[PDB]
């Protein structure tokens, strides 16, 4: 192997399934915050009076 | 390694080698054989293996008056400015460590390496080495000064080492010759020698013996004197031309100095832009620079998007869909727009 | 001449040269003229014709140190280290004898001879020559080093001469001028000096009479007088600056140094190929080396004999018919296959 292989390699990642992660600024009425969740449907964005599910 | 480099210099004495192209027609046992051209860097400073001791000391003194290498007598010693990297011209010497010399050279496919401090009219060799400046970004030049470039760069290490990885030098061998001793066919003279000379005759116990001891030899061969090559407290790296006169394969380690670190890069930004915005399509009129790999990639659907090394003062119709383009016409953020 | 080269040197004295290419716009009678170049070489040593006695001492000694040359007075010589050849860079000095000097220059637009002892940091000139090495072989690189192949190449002779080709060491010359005399306004005064002296006055003995010494002529106006300098007992060939209005057309003997012999060349063999054989068609994938020609030629009554600049990592479908083909791509014997 080359000595710069640990210095620099090349990645060949076979693909698995992926997950889109999002962040919604919410003006939840007079609340105005930001929530950032993995968007798979299991995370509950515990808003102030909010249980959002993106 | 490279820290207290006298020990790595002082394990083995340096050794010379029979290069093939060494001065316009010759292959000879120079101390300026390029052992290899090690250029593992985005920064583009070649760390080429010198045939002599890279910063070799004649007493193991790592001082710039002593660039000691393989001579006939053990030190091919010279002035440490006496080297010359000839890529297309005098490439800048950046440092000498162990058995390798690191430095920046001019652009090219063939690099010569010379030493003249005791060097044989500037004893030099010339190998091929495709030193082409494959720099990052669209731009194509070596000019930092208008500070716009902040990119990653694979920089060669500029300091001496501590230990990064050992090239193995040990086991002082020989490689085949015919010219060791002297004799008139029953009157043999064997003296002290600059290499470890085995004592060979055509008959009798003369076959070997790497001593520098005086002896008369009878009852043997007139050309049959095999003054052999060997070593004692020496050894080359791998012996590329370099005959392998060892019985067992072994050596000690040495670090090629300046292990490369992740450095920065100052690549120049290009001229800015022209955006003629008509109907459904934009025209990017750019003036020339040093030449730039400009990319107009349409963001949206199945991506109609192109990119080309543009190299003039020209204009390109970046198609302006409802999705929009990504006009990286140079080294900025490539941000496109909507229809209007 | 070549062996006692001092004989051919001592026959004819060296000359000065009215070279127009002499230092970035000016050009005059410098010693850095170049009479012609010698390109009989697959190896390509430019055999420049030097105006001086480059390779002869100023005392007519065989002085490899003394790079002799000509001023107005005969010995305008320096050390031989002052000779420099710059084509696109400092080319390899090859050999010097008197007026002949061969050497291996790089690629370049004009070869530049430079004498630097009095010619202030290489007083010299750059004559326009296309120094392009037309390399033989299917490949095209300047690589001796690995054992690739031997090729027959007509190389220049690199030894000392005896005689092969007579340079006309003759033509005792003339030249133009205006300045050979002196005179204090009615006393025309000539001295011993470096011009073979004719007088040309409005009238008098500095209008006819010998010029190798001091002569005073009373009652001489300064616009009348003029000292003339011709050549004698030797000369350069046809006087390329050299306005040779000498009346006696006559030649002498000189030998060109090292006429060419059939030498060799270390031909670079490339990586071979990758075969993929289809339905009556073949696809040879070539990985790239330093750039060469690859020629696909059919087997039979005329198959599609085409060449190609093999200059990248690519693939070519040499269509191997039932009659077959010949796949010449590099330095191999080009025998292609048949349908299978």
């Amino acid at each position: 192997r080359a000595d710069v292989c640990k210095h620099d390699h090349a990645a060949a990642y076979r693909a698995h399934t992926a997950s889109l992660r999002a962040k919604i600024k919410v003006t939840y009425g007079t609340v105005n915050q930001t929530v950032e969740a993995y968007v798979n449907g299991d995370h509950a964005v515990t808003i102030a009076g909010t249980k959002f599910i993106f | 390694s490279t820290a207290n480099h006298f020990n790595a210099y002082k394990l083995t004495r340096p050794y010379v080698a029979y290069c093939a192209d060494c001065g316009m027609g010759h292959s000879c046992h120079s101390p300026a054989m390029i052992e290899n051209i090690q250029a593992d860097a985005t920064d583009g400073t070649l760390k080429i293996q010198f045939a002599s001791q890279i910063g070799l000391t004649k007493t193991d003194t790592h001082d710039h008056t002593k660039i000691r290498y393989a001579e006939g007598h053990d030190i091919a010693e010279a002035a440490r400015s006496t080297l010359k990297v000839h890529s297309s011209s005098e490439c800048t010497v950046t440092g000498t460590m162990g058995h390798f010399i690191l430095a920046k050279c001019p652009p090219g496919e063939r690099i010569s390496v010379s030493f003249v401090d005791s060097k044989n009219e500037h004893r030099t060799c010339r190998i091929a080495y495709h030193h082409e400046q494959r720099l990052i970004g669209r731009e194509r030049f070596t000019v930092r000064p208008h500070h716009g470039i902040e990119l990653p760069c694979t920089t060669y290490q500029l300091t001496t080492a501590e230990t990064s990885e050992e090239i193995d030098m040990h086991m002082p061998p020989d490689i085949p010759d015919r010219t060791i001793l002297s004799q008139q066919s029953g009157n043999v003279k064997i003296t002290v020698n600059g290499r470890t000379v085995r004592y060979s005759s055509s008959c009798g116990s003369q076959a070997v013996g790497t001593t520098t001891t005086d002896k008369t030899i009878n009852s043997c061969t007139v050309d049959k004197c095999q003054a052999y090559v060997t070593s004692h407290t020496k050894w080359q790296f791998n012996s590329p031309f370099v005959p392998r006169r060892m019985q067992a394969e072994r050596k000690g380690k040495v670090h090629i100095p300046f292990p490369l670190i992740n450095t920065t890069c100052r690549v120049p930004l290009a001229p800015e832009a022209l955006v003629r915005s008509g109907k459904r399509e934009a025209t990017l009129s750019l003036h020339p620079i040093h030449p730039t790999l400009l990319s107009y990639r349409t963001f949206g659907a199945e991506r109609v998007f192109d990119e080309q090394w543009i190299t003039a003062q020209t204009e390109v119709t970046i198609p302006v869909p409802v999705e929009g383009v990504e006009y990286q016409w140079g080294n900025h953020k490539p941000q496109r727009f909507v229809v209007a």
